[PDB]
């Protein structure tokens, strides 16, 4: 489980590089299209410092 | 010179004005000049820079294509 904990985003568009369908390419400003969020895939670890809340817990 | 208004996309990693890089480790290249700064960015989409995580960037001088970024980035001159 990505768990984002609560979603926000203020951008970054990053984590969809990392899990590269898993977010896939649609940030909405405090959204990220999150397609996949079954999908603990470890490049999304990063990306917790880039959620300004670091609000990516996994599980 | 426009920066934060089609900065939107990139507040995540940066704040406003280059003022972080938070990627997780990516280096805050900041107290700089536009036309540098120009160079790097395009260096990041031809592979003559990059950087730790880098690749964002790389898409970001491609989306915003890789001539925006003199509207974006070529602000900081302030640092
Ligand atoms: C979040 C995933 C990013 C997005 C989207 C944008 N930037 Fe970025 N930028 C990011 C990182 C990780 C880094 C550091 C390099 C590394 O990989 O270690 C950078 C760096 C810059 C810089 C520094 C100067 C340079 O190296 O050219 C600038 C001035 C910069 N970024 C500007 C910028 C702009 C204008 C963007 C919005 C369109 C933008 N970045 C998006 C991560 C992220
Ligand atoms: S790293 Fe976090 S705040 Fe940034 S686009 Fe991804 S889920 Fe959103």
């Amino acid at each position: 489980t990505i768990v984002i904990d609560h979603e926000e985003c203020i951008g970054c568009e990053s984590c969809v590089e990392l899990c590269p369908e898993v977010f896939a390419m649609i940030d909405g400003e405090e959204k990220a299209m999150v397609t996949a969020p079954d999908s603990t895939a470890e490049c999304a670890q990063d990306a917790i410092d880039a959620c300004p809340v670091e609000a990516i817990s996994k599980e | 010179a426009d920066g934060a208004a089609l900065y939107k996309s990139c507040i995540g990693c940066h704040g406003a004005d280059g003022s972080k890089a938070a990627m997780g480790s990516a280096k805050p290249v900041k107290g700089q000049g536009a036309e540098e700064l120009y160079k790097k960015m395009k260096g990041y989409a031809d592979g003559s820079y990059g950087g730790e995580r880098k690749a964002m960037m790389t898409n970001a001088v491609k989306k915003y294509s890789d001539e925006e970024l003199k509207a974006l980035a070529d602000y900081m001159s302030k640092l």
